[PDB]
């Protein structure tokens, strides 16, 4: 049926390039053959659907119906009188109707967006083919009143363009209906043919289009390693990360950061992935997702980060969110490095009962409130030491100014970071008080520290 | 009530219809009742008469007929023109002789038009063929003519350009319209009360 | 003797055939089984770098990428005034050399795009690298044959669509509105300079069926104003499409030139005219005092 | 219907006052530059001015028609563009899942009701 | 915008890498290329109709001259001179008219189905050359160069019984190259979007395989 609907629309075009009426021999005309054969096989399809029928009268009433009492007959009365009017043939482009129908059939159809646009386009394409050849039939048939002496010679495809034309509002004027019933059918189509046009074009181009931008999956480089990173990915966020990541104090790593987000990223934030071009790729997806974890080649990242809301609504909903996201990371992987940010401390205690969760690895919860208090009460220690021990991890370049203030001195102070390194053999048997009054001025660095593994300010006997 | 089953969808769209075939030939016969009502008045202001030819000549002056050859190909050739003057039944005076109203409007200034069959020298012989046969019937039988003291003041034609049959399929195909959209609901409302008897029945 | 087909099957040929060697290597890659960090990633790096603004030498190339393509534009506006095939001599046509150039740079930026590339292929069906394939390949062969065709030059408008890209790359583009204001006036104006070249080829060329002779002479201008005038649905008719093809293009045209304009113009013009009417500060006055009043103003 | 009534009678108004402008000329031009257009003709150029499409086939030619057609244009677009659109989705509103299940005898049919997604 | 007014308010197994994205963009492009093909030979096939029929229809004959006149009447040509420059000149007509071998009798000679368009009622004319002098002469050159043709070669002539009924061509107005391009390059269009999607499917498959090779 749906190859046959076609081939009937193909054989009135090609009709549609004769004159009106003509005396044609069937057995010596292998196109009269052929639509014999098609209209056969839409009697007999007609027929299954009448047998089929529930209601018999709603059947007779069903607009497909009328397509084939309007369409098969005269084929019939052609091939039986050797003669062919192009009348009503036009009718043929309304089977178009019908094609989302027996897709949905054919278990093709299933999305609601892809069956909107199926339907809209075969009502477009068989109201304005239809409407074309009806217009190209009272065009070239002129009015009875005028003796059909007004008839205007247009042809099928001049009518279509004309009524594309006449949908859009264009109006050229080029071409144009002359005849009073032609101009009485332009003027019930344009109140139509308008609000179809105005309506189903713009719908049409949204449906389609529609096309993920951040899809496929990162490609793992050899030689290389690459970090995932993923929770509350936004303009600053990403902003501030990449900052301390990639700023031109540390040494020269050429680790890559894969950014997995579940929601597409805002012009700034896609202007910013551009600025960082060479060293920064992002993938939309779910960190719940394995398939999505798949793709951003989790199983072989050197670590993931999981960005925490500092700023949340409700510091419990997103410590159960953060605990969901580890648990599907160490599901996917279990030997994968994690690094994230903890709201509370008893949410930090829940999720540190994990199988998975391996602090000796390097997984590392870095809970923020305990931090925060820990280094207020440093400050009842020694005041300003919060201060001091924040400044030590930003990343932060030499800023010099020619003016003579606080802020010089301060800047010149804050421009230091805590490292950490092997040392030289040349340093091996000697005490640590020594080896930090010969490196402080003369390589010009201060060892607080060295891994009984981790010391802080070792005594004179070590 | 509600005790007919799915019938009365397939009665309620036969009502639709039957309906709207009543609107269509209504409003139809209205349409065609305005686009014949010029036409027809044109028509019927025009009176028969008996007419006899005064004269029959030609003016000397030539006119452009075109001729056609397939696709879109014309080209132009002149005719000569005649002019035949005639008595009339209602102002009893001179008039000129115009075969029908086409002629009459595409030519108002001559009297025949020889169906353009390329070249000059046919059209020439075509007209000298139509005027000799028009020149030598002086009074040997008072032919028919159509005359309009009111539109065609000093023209008259040979015959009527209004074709009463088609006319008549004008105005009766929408009447048969109307009819049948009656008989439609008729029927209809018939079939759908009978159920409600055959049901009440059981 | 005309040479048009010259021109258009150098770009055909450049196109598929990258595009199956490219499938022919991948096929053959793994049909090696069957029988069965380094310097490539270095120089991708490399180019990587130069093709984003992250050097001083890739802002420089972004820069003559951005001159170069509205160099190459006004180029094919000057040609559109000329016959649409002609016989002119390389070594005395200053325009024809400095196309030659141009090209010459667009191959080069081409050629580092490519080694840049993650997926090669990828890479080949994207659309800056199509407009390179139906643009430079024709120049070269209109070099060596001392001969030029207007044939598709017209797709050289669409090189403005990267303007935004390269703009912020250069670290100009950074608000959202901004950002889209010229992404939409790139697409806009790329698309109706295009669509008038194309428009404008058909018509001056006529229906192969009626043997080019219902041909009609139209300029270049004035197909960009008859496409105007079709796009906002004034439709004067004064200038209109003749031949079945650019009837047919109008067709086509009129689905997706109205819905660009409709959404394009309004959105375009509300971008513009955000500015804030209330700004700028007090001046004080020597010998009167004055009185700042705020909270709940209503 | 107060939509239909508004559009209809409008429309026709309207349809009448261009044709008597038109077929009476511009006094200052002594009546002479009259076109011969008829009723139904204007009415068929209103719809095409209305609806925006500016066939050019059939327009106004007098000063005094173009001065209608002028203030026409501001009132009859804005009631084609409000109106149309609004009619249509005002027709049409048929419940598609209406009538009643036809028991078949011999066979057995089960209701199902409830949470159906 | 101008779609209504304001809109009346608001009426509205993956273990392929990267490779996939340019894989499926290459099956989209072959699949498009298949699709332009056939629709564009559905469309140069509905524009080629008319004109291959009245070509199919004209048959091949053998014809002689029977006469070459000048019927006195003359004509306007146009001659031109860059930009748009036009204005017109006189030619005399020539009539010729020819044995033919479908209906065995009169019909009048037209160099070609342009000439028997342009000018109907005449059998011949002149590229305008500015002058009536040298439209005359050129005339007079060809009219001598046919008068003169009686019987030394029955020359191969084009007739249509059914739409030039007394109307006969010196040559076919039909290119058969210029039908051939329009056919033949959508065809290939067609073929090479097939192999396109072929070598995909192929490489995609393959990909598979090496890939559990490992
Ligand atoms: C399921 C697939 C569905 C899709 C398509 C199937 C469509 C089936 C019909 C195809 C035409 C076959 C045919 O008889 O062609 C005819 C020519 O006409 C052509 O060859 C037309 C070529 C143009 C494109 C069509 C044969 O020559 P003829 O007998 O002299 O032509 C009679 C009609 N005519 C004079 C108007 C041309
Ligand atoms: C021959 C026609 C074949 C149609 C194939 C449809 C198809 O595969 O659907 C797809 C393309 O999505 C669409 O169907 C929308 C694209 C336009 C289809 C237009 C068909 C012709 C309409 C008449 C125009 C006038 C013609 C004169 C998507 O459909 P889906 O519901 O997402 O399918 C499930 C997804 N799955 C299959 C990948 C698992
Ligand atoms: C002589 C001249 C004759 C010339 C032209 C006359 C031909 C014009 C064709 C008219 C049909 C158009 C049409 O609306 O078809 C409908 C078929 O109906 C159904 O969707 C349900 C049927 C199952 C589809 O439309 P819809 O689905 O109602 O609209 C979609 C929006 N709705 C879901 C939101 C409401
Ligand atoms: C399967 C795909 C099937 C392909 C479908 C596409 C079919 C389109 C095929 C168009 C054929 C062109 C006809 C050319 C022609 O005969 O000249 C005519 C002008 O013709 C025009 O004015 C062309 C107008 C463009 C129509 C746009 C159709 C798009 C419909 C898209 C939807 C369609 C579904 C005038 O002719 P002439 O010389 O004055 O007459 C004497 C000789
Ligand atoms: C980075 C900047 C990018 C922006 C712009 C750079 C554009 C570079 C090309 C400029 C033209 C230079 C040139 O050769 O001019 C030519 C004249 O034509 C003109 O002088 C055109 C003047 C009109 C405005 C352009 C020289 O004369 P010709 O050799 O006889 O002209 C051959 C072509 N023609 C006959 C079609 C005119
Ligand atoms: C040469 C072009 C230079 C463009 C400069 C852009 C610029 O400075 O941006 C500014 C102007 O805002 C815009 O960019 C929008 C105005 C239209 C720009 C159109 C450019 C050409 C597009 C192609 C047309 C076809 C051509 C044929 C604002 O940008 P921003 O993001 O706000 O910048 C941060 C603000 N700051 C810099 C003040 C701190
Ligand atoms: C950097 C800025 C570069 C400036 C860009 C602006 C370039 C605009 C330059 C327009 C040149 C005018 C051509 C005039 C002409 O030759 O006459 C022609 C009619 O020409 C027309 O009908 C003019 C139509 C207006 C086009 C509007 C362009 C706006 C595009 C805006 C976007 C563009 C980007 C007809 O000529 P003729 O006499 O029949 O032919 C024989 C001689
Ligand atoms: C109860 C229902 C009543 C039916 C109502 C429908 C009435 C419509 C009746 C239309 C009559 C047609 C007139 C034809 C005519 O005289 O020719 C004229 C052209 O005429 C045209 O241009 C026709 C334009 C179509 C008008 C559309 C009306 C729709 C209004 C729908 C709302 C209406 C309510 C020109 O004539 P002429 O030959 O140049 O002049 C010398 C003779
Ligand atoms: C002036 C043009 C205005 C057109 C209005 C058409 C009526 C719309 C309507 O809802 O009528 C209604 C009544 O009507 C009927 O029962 C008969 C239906 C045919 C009416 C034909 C009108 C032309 C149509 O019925 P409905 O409300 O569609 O109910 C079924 C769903
Ligand atoms: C009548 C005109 C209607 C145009 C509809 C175009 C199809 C739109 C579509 O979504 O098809 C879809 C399938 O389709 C394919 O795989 C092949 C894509 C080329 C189709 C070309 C159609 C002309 C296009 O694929 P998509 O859904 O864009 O998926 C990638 C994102
Ligand atoms: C094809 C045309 C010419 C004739 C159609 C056949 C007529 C005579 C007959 C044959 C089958 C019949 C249908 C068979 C079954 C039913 C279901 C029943 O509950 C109501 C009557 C109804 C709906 C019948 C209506 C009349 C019917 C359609
Ligand atoms: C290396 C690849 C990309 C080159 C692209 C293919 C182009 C350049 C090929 C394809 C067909 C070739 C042309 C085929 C025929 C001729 C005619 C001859 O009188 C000069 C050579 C010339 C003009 C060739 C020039 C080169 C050509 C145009
Ligand atoms: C320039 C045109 C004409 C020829 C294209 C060169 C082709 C044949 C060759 C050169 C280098 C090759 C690429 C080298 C590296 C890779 C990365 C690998 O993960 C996928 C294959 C891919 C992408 C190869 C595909 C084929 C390739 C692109
Ligand atoms: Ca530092
Ligand atoms: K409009
Ligand atoms: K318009
Ligand atoms: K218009
Ligand atoms: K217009
Ligand atoms: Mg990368």
């Amino acid at each position: 049926v749906f190859a046959l609907s076609i081939g009937a629309l193909v054989i009135y075009f090609i009709d549609s390039s004769n004159p009106i009426e003509s005396c044609q021999n069937f057995y010596k005309d292998f196109t009269l053959q052929i639509d014999m054969a098609f209209n056969v096989f839409f009697l007999l399809y007609f027929g299954l659907r009448f047998i089929a029928a529930n209601d018999k009268l709603w059947f007779w009433l069903e607009v497909n119906s009328v397509v084939d009492f309007f369409t098969v007959p005269p084929v019939f009365v052609s091939v039986y009188l050797n003669r062919s009017w192009l009348g009503l043939r036009f009718l043929r482009a309304l089977r178009l109707i019908q094609f989302s129908e027996i897709l949905q059939f054919l278990n093709i159809l299933k999305t609601s967006n892809s069956i909107k646009l199926v339907n809209l386009l075969s009502i477009f394409i068989s109201t304005w083919l239809t409407a074309a050849g009806f217009i190209h039939l009272v065009e070239n048939s002129g009015d009875p009143w005028e003796n059909f002496q007004n008839n205007q010679a247009l042809t099928y495809w001049e009518c279509v363009y004309l009524l594309m034309v006449t949908m859009s509002t264009v109006g050229y004027g080029d071409v144009y209906a002359k005849t009073t019933l032609g101009r009485l059918f332009m003027v019930f189509f344009i109140l139509g043919g308008l609000a179809m046009f105005a309506s189903y074009v713009p719908e049409i181009i949204e449906l389609i289009g529609n096309r993920k931008k951040y899809g496929g999956s990162y490609s793992a480089v050899s030689g290389r390693k690459h970090i995932v990173v993923c929770g509350h990915i936004t303009l600053e966020s990403v902003s501030n990360f990449l900052k301390d990541f990639l700023h031109k104090d540390r040494d020269d790593v050429n680790v890559e950061i894969v950014f997995l987000h579940n929601i597409s990223p805002n012009l700034e934030l896609e202007a910013l992935f551009k600025r960082h071009f060479t060293q920064v790729e992002f993938y939309q997806g779910s960190v719940l997702n394995p398939h999505d974890l798949a793709r951003v080649k989790i199983e072989s990242a050197d670590a993931c980060l999981i960005l925490a809301n500092k700023y949340c609504a409700d510091p419990d909903a997103e410590d159960a969110s953060n605990i969901m996201r580890v648990i599907s990371i160490k599901n996917y992987h279990p030997k994968i490095r994690i690094i994230t940010q903890m709201l509370q401390y008893h949410n930090k205690a829940h999720l540190l009962n994990i199988p998975s969760w391996n602090w000796k690895e390097g997984d590392d919860a870095i809970c923020l409130a305990e931090l925060k208090l820990g280094f207020i009460a440093q400050s009842c220690l020694a005041q300003g030491l919060s201060t001091m021990l924040a400044n030590l991890f930003s990343m932060r370049s030499f800023i010099k100014i020619e003016e003579d203030t606080w802020q010089k001195y301060y800047l010149e102070g804050v421009s230091n970071e805590m490292y950490t390194e092997y040392l030289s053999s040349a340093f091996v048997g000697l005490s640590f008080p020594t080896v930090c009054e010969l490196c402080f001025v003369k390589l010009k660095l201060l060892m607080i520290a060295i891994e009984s593994r981790i010391l802080i300010n070792p005594g004179n006997h070590l | 009530r509600k005790t007919v089953t799915a019938l009365k969808a397939g009665e309620d769209k036969s009502i639709r219809l039957g309906l709207f075939l009543i609107i269509s030939g209504v409003v139809s016969l209205f349409i065609f009742g305005f686009c014949w009502l010029s036409p027809a008045l044109q028509d019927l202001q025009a009176t028969e008469a008996n007419c006899t030819v005064l004269s029959v000549q030609q003016i000397g002056e030539v006119f452009e007929c075109t001729f056609t050859c397939g696709a879109d190909c014309r080209g132009t050739s002149q005719y000569p023109c005649v002019q035949v003057y005639v008595n009339n039944s209602e102002s009893n005076s001179r008039a000129l002789l115009h075969s029908d109203e086409h002629q009459l409007l595409t030519n108002p200034k001559c009297s025949y038009i020889p169906p353009c069959k390329r070249e000059n020298q046919k059209n020439l012989e075509s007209v000298m063929n139509w005027q000799q046969y028009w020149k030598d019937e002086i009074g040997s039988q008072p032919f028919t003519c159509y005359f309009n003291q009111h539109q065609r003041p000093d023209d008259v034609l040979l015959h009527r350009t209004h074709d009463e049959i088609v006319l008549l399929h004008c105005f009766l195909w929408p009447l048969v319209t109307f009819v049948v959209g009656v008989l439609i609901v008729v029927l209809t409302i018939c079939a759908k009360s009978l159920a409600v008897k055959a049901e009440a029945m059981k | 003797q005309r040479m048009w087909w010259a021109f258009l099957a150098s770009s055909m040929v450049t196109f598929f055939g990258g595009l199956f060697i490219i499938l022919l290597w991948r096929t053959l890659k793994y049909l090696w089984t069957v029988c069965c960090v380094g310097w490539m990633t270095s120089v991708k790096d490399w180019a990587g770098v130069m093709i984003s603004a992250q050097t001083l030498t890739g802002r420089v190339l972004v820069v003559l990428v951005f001159a170069l393509s509205i160099g190459a534009l006004v180029i094919y506006f000057i040609d559109s005034s000329n016959p649409i095939e002609s016989c002119q001599n390389f070594y005395k046509d200053f325009t024809l050399q400095i196309d030659m150039a141009f090209n010459v740079f667009f191959l080069l930026y081409f050629g580092l795009r490519f080694i840049a590339a993650n997926d090669k292929l990828w890479f080949w069906l994207e659309v800056n690298s199509v407009v390179d394939f139906f643009t430079v390949p024709p120049v070269f062969v209109s070099v060596y044959l001392n001969r030029s065709w207007l044939g598709l030059r017209f797709l050289r408008a669409l090189r403005l669509i990267q303007f935004s890209e390269i703009l912020q790359f250069l670290n100009i583009l950074k608000t959202s509105n901004s950002i889209k204001l010229v992404n939409l006036l790139s697409i806009f104006i790329s698309t109706w300079l295009t669509a008038a070249g194309f428009i404008h080829l058909v018509e001056n060329s006529g229906d192969p069926w009626e043997n080019f002779q219902n041909n009609q002479a139209l300029t270049y201008w004035e197909c960009v104003y008859l496409l105007m005038v079709t796009m906002s649905t004034v439709g004067y008719g004064d200038v209109y499409a003749k031949t079945t093809l650019g009837r047919l293009f109008m067709v086509f045209f009129i689905l997706g030139g109205l819905a660009m304009f409709a959404s394009y113009v309004p959105e375009i013009i509300e971008l513009i005219g955000n500015r804030k009417k209330y700004g700028g500060s007090y001046s004080a006055v020597s010998g009167r005092k004055h009185i700042v009043v705020c909270g709940h103003i209503t």
